[PDB]
């Protein structure tokens, strides 16, 4: 397993200049994938978590930002953590990021949780960096191994039966939570349907009801849809990610939905800051901001 | 009705690496190229793959290939009558050449595929893909 050895090496670059890589062995990574995969399937696809807890958004391979995320929020098991997906792609150190998160999940399965983002899908990360990073620093067989692990990540989490958490947002097909729980793993993320929307959909102020999403997949939803959703299921907040917000956090539909993003200066093309959410035993919510055609005969 | 609350206390702003300290840019990502490769890979997954082993004769392997998309796939256009491929019978027109001597020819460049097919010898090991019924 080498779990303590793996984590120690991953944290050894804390004080180095950012960009320095940590090269784990192929077998160690495969161990982390095969064992985290085992835990993911032993736990419900729809998580039921209890406070205290800290909620974080996209990372996208910005490994050192994840460290400062842990440094200020408290390394595990000092604090319980729930991530909303998008750990890989668009960054130069996705492998370090996902390994550290998977290691903590194996080490602290009941106090550390990871949700599936739209980039934890083979059809997407094959294009936006993770496959290339696996090919360069390992073999593509390792990328297939990450796919089998990602296909078993949980989709959504409900905190204290009152806060609903997922990467993307709501779906017009979502009537009861049993529709989520019936989803069987391992599964790819289809181009359409409930699972797709949970990982892709966005809130939009200018939309009444449902609307088409500029990403070319899934939909956009307005404030009324949020309020009705919370009313019908006796919830009071939707916590999600998947959109860059300049202040690391951003509310929507009064205080009924919040967007979290934990990758400062997203892929070096934004000014945005990162942020996280802390929920205590009394369900108090606070914000910590991480501000910087051919032929041939044979 | 609500059982949650929110904090009016000030917001804590911890500092983080600048852009000079931490260069988060990544110009290596090339979605256009990867997407072209991935589309070819998707088609192969839906194909019926079977092995084939041909012994080269005087004429060669008796196969004529065509590239189809940059990132190309290798398909059979002609099977010369009397050649090794025809006499074997398992290779037919429009069969994709997924692998040759263990080297993948899905989403490759014409230069790459030509180099591989020119370096074959004697008993060439093929992986052939055919459209499922
Ligand atoms: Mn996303
Ligand atoms: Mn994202």
């Amino acid at each position: 397993l080498n779990l303590d050895s793996i984590i120690g090496r991953l944290l050894e670059v804390q004080g180095s200049r950012p960009g320095k890589n940590v090269q784990l062995t192929e077998n160690e990574i495969r161990g982390l994938c095969l064992k985290s995969r085992e835990i993911f399937l032993s736990q419900p696809i729809l998580l039921e978590l209890e406070a205290p807890l800290k909620i974080c958004g996209d990372i996208h391979g910005q490994y050192y930002d994840l460290l400062r995320l842990f440094e200020y929020g408290g390394f595990p098991p000092e604090s319980n953590y729930l991530f909303l997906g998008d750990y890989v792609d668009r960054g130069k150190q996705s492998l370090e990021t996902i390994c550290l998160l998977l290691a903590y999940k194996i080490k602290y399965p009941e106090n550390f949780f990871l949700l599936r983002g739209n980039h934890e899908c083979a059809s997407i990360n094959r294009i936006y960096g993770f496959y290339d990073e696996c090919k360069r620093r390992y073999n593509i067989k390792l990328w297939k191994t990450f796919t089998d692990c990602f296909n078993c990540l949980p989709i959504a989490a409900i905190v204290d039966e009152k806060i609903f958490c997922c990467h993307g947002g709501l779906s017009p097909d979502l009537q009861s939570m049993e529709q989520i729980r019936r989803i069987m793993r391992p599964t790819d993320v289809p181009d359409q349907g409930l699972l797709c929307d949970l990982l892709w959909s966005d809130p939009d102020k200018d939309v009444q009801g449902w609307g088409e999403n500029d990403r070319g997949v899934s939909f956009t939803f307005g404030a009324e849809v949020v309020a009705k959703f919370l009313h019908k299921h006796d919830l009071d907040l939707i916590c999600r990610a998947h959109q860059v917000v300049e202040d690391g956090y951003e509310f929507f539909a009064k205080r009924q939905l919040v967007t979290l993003f934990s990758a400062p200066n997203y892929c070096g093309e934004f000014d945005n800051a990162g942020a996280m959410m802390s929920v205590d035993e009394t369900l108090m919510c606070s914000f910590q901001i991480l501000k910087p055609q051919f032929e041939m005969d044979i | 009705n609500r059982k949650i609350k929110f904090s009016s206390a000030p917001i804590k702003v911890f500092n983080t690496y600048s852009n000079e300290d931490y260069d988060r840019r990544n110009d290596e990502v090339d979605p256009v190229a990867a997407s072209a490769e991935y589309e070819l890979e998707k088609r192969v997954e839906k194909l019926e793959l079977f092995p084939v082993e041909l012994e080269k004769d005087e004429d060669g392997l008796g196969i004529s290939i065509i590239g189809m998309g940059e990132k190309l796939g290798i398909f059979v256009k002609t099977v010369t009558e009397g050649g090794a491929a025809q006499r074997d019978g398992r290779i037919q027109v429009n069969d994709q050449i997924v692998e040759v001597d263990g080297i993948s020819l899905v989403g490759v460049t014409q230069n790459f595929a030509a180099t591989v097919l020119r370096n074959t010898k004697g008993n060439v090991r093929f992986v052939i893909g055919r459209e499922k019924p």
